[PDB]
């Protein structure tokens, strides 16, 4: 509870001060922002004709000579507005890409718990708070990451009656003197039991095994 | 990753005289935001080797001590020796992918001798320092150990692990020979590396084959309607020559977006195999690769990038 | 005052063999940023820090702390 809420708040006071975490939502206005002023532009344009104003054609010249002129600027019109529509349909189609990226992570992120790796966050995911933005959504991806890191000594399996003892869940490591059981992802050191190892096959096939005496429970228990 | 290419609208629309430079401030903006919509592809061709290539921003390296789980690791790592890094597939994978008239190549960004060093970093991470080297600070994880905990996300005990391990090095050694002799002999498995090329060759032989065409007009030279016909009647001439180059231009610049669109997911689809299967263990189905998942080898591509999987059969 | 890259000259640079992140791109691996009495200065692209790390048979590294942290990701709609 103090790390994950002061976590939070080193989000705000980054929001609050760095405005280019957005800045991929500044692209999709500033794409539009240059798409409306794109056909303003074009409308100064003469397009071969003498002038691009249409009462300075048709009023100015015979109707003859006007329908060459005119025709010119009608055209050149029509395909500005086919490198406009055309753009629209393109940009539009890298949106809904992302839609698609956006509702899985509403769905596997969100909702529920997911295994998967760089998608709902860097490290191992725990769960996704989503919020609203202006034309698209802000993911908060609350992780867990390990830290600090400790050196052991390790062995595949252990030697005692002549059967080799494999671990069930969790990894074998030593201080150098006595060895312990633990898990990958943090330190417990526990005494070695029956229940917590596997027992297959012989001591001599396992490359690397070492020597030492499993604890059996029931052992105190016979006069007890 | 495709080819970046820039159009200059100056030599290309106009034959170098002064009547069609003159001419094209009427017409104004139609070639400025072309080479705008060209620069914002070479924008997107430098982000997706970033996103694909480089996942952590960490450099991990090869003890010189080599001996990994009775295993012949030598063919994905790179060679000191010679003074370029590349592996020997690599050496194999490059070798088999394949008149200024005011277009122009950009060169990229990211070269190709720092692919492999992306290269040689996360496939360090993967031998020694496990599945940890993506989410978090590397940790010393020993080979025999890592497969133990690689067979448990599929089902399978440590007892087949640690009995059967000479027996491993006889099918994991026999079937990576083969996968270096078939790429030696047919370059035909990275053809959809070779159609990258190709596609982008086509686009360009097709923009300088549209000025020896008429157009409609009667003569493809500028320099042959200034000096022959009149003035009132040279003007006609020469704004279908540029109507009919620039027709041309917005063939080239939309068909170059498309096959931006269709580089874009083909790279995300690689982001995300390298964010999964490299630097993790999935247990799909036909994601990874045909059957259970193990472990992944990302291997340096001219204009991609080629993945070696290890399944179980 | 003058550099030759792969991508063509460039004219108004000082080459430092120093590296680190950049941030305007050039082209081939040549990259210039602005730092200080100041002047523009191009160099090759950094992958990181180095970091090689210990393997041996026995050794295993076991973590014994965490620290949960909060990345924020933005798709638009």
């Amino acid at each position: 509870a103090n790390q994950f809420n002061s976590a939070i708040g080193k989000i705000q006071d980054s929001l609050s001060s760095t405005a280019s975490a957005l800045g991929k939502l500044q692209d999709v206005v500033n794409h539009n922002a240059q798409a409306l002023n794109t056909l303003v532009k074009q409308l100064s344009s003469k397009f071969g004709a003498i002038s691009s104003v249409l009462n300075d054609i048709f009023s100015r010249l015979d109707p003859p000579e006007a329908e060459v002129q005119i025709d010119r600027l009608i055209t050149g019109r029509l395909q500005s507005l086919q490198t406009y529509v055309t753009q629209q349909l393109i940009r539009a189609a890298e949106i809904r890409a992302s839609a698609n990226l956006a509702a899985t992570k509403m769905s596997e992120c969100v909702l529920g718990q997911s295994k998967r790796v760089d998608f709902c966050g860097k490290g191992y995911h725990l769960m996704s708070f989503p919020q609203s933005a202006p034309h698209g959504v802000v993911f908060l991806h609350v992780t867990y990451v390990p830290a600090q890191e400790k050196n052991f000594t390790t062995a595949p399996a252990i030697c005692h009656d002549g059967k080799a003892h494999f671990p069930r869940e969790g990894v074998f490591v030593s201080n150098g003197t006595h060895w312990f059981v633990t898990q990958r992802n943090f330190y417990e050191p526990q005494i070695i039991t029956t229940d917590n190892t596997f027992v297959s096959g012989n001591c001599d096939v396992v490359i690397g095994i070492v020597n030492n005496t499993v604890y059996d429970p029931l052992q105190p228990e016979l006069d007890s | 990753s495709m080819t970046k290419t820039s159009v200059d609208c100056t030599m290309y629309i106009c034959g170098d005289s002064t009547e069609c430079s003159n001419l094209l401030l009427q017409y104004g903006s139609f070639c400025t935001q072309l080479k705008r919509a060209l620069t914002g592809i070479a924008v997107e061709q430098d982000k997706n080797t970033q996103e694909v290539f480089a996942q952590v921003k960490q450099i991990y390296k090869t003890p010189p001590i080599k001996y990994f789980g009775g295993f012949n690791f030598s063919q994905i790592l790179p060679d000191p020796s010679k003074p370029s890094k590349r592996s020997f597939i690599e050496d194999l994978l490059f070798n088999k992918v394949t008149k200024f008239k005011g277009l122009t190549v950009l060169p990229p960004l990211l070269t190709d001798e720092m692919i492999a060093q992306y290269t040689s970093a996360l496939l360090a991470g993967t031998i020694t320092s496990g599945w940890t080297f993506g989410a978090g600070a590397a940790l010393q994880i020993p080979f025999a150990m890592q497969m133990a905990y690689r067979f448990n996300g599929i089902g399978v005990t440590q007892n087949v692990l640690y009995e059967n391990q000479k027996l491993i090095a006889n099918q994991f050694n026999s079937a990576i020979g083969k996968i270096q002799d078939s790429l030696s002999s047919t370059a035909s498995a990275l053809g959809k590396l070779q159609d990258v090329v190709n596609h982008n060759a086509q686009a360009l032989n097709t923009l300088v084959k549209q000025l020896s065409s008429k157009f409609g007009a009667i003569s493809s030279v500028l320099n042959d309607i200034f000096s022959r016909l009149d003035p009132p009647e040279a003007e006609v001439q020469i704004d279908r020559l540029i109507t009919g180059r620039l027709q041309s231009l917005q063939t080239y610049v939309t068909q170059q977006l498309i096959r931006a669109a269709e580089i874009r997911a083909s790279a995300n689809l690689a982001a995300t195999k390298m964010s999964e299967c490299v630097l993790g263990q999935s247990k799909r189905v036909d994601f990874c690769g045909k059957g259970y998942h193990l472990m992944s080898f990302p291997q340096s591509a001219p204009h991609g990038v080629v993945f070696l999987h290890v399944t179980y059969v | 005052n003058v550099f030759q890259t792969r991508a063509g000259c460039l004219i108004g640079a000082e080459y430092v063999n120093n590296s680190y992140e950049c941030d305007i791109p050039i082209g081939a691996g040549i990259c210039a940023s602005y730092q200080t009495s100041q002047s523009i200065i191009a160099y090759t692209m950094s992958l990181g820090a180095e970091n090689s790390v210990a393997y041996s048979n026995n050794s295993i590294a076991i973590p014994t702390n965490f620290t949960i942290s909060v990345t924020t990701e933005i798709l638009p709609v």
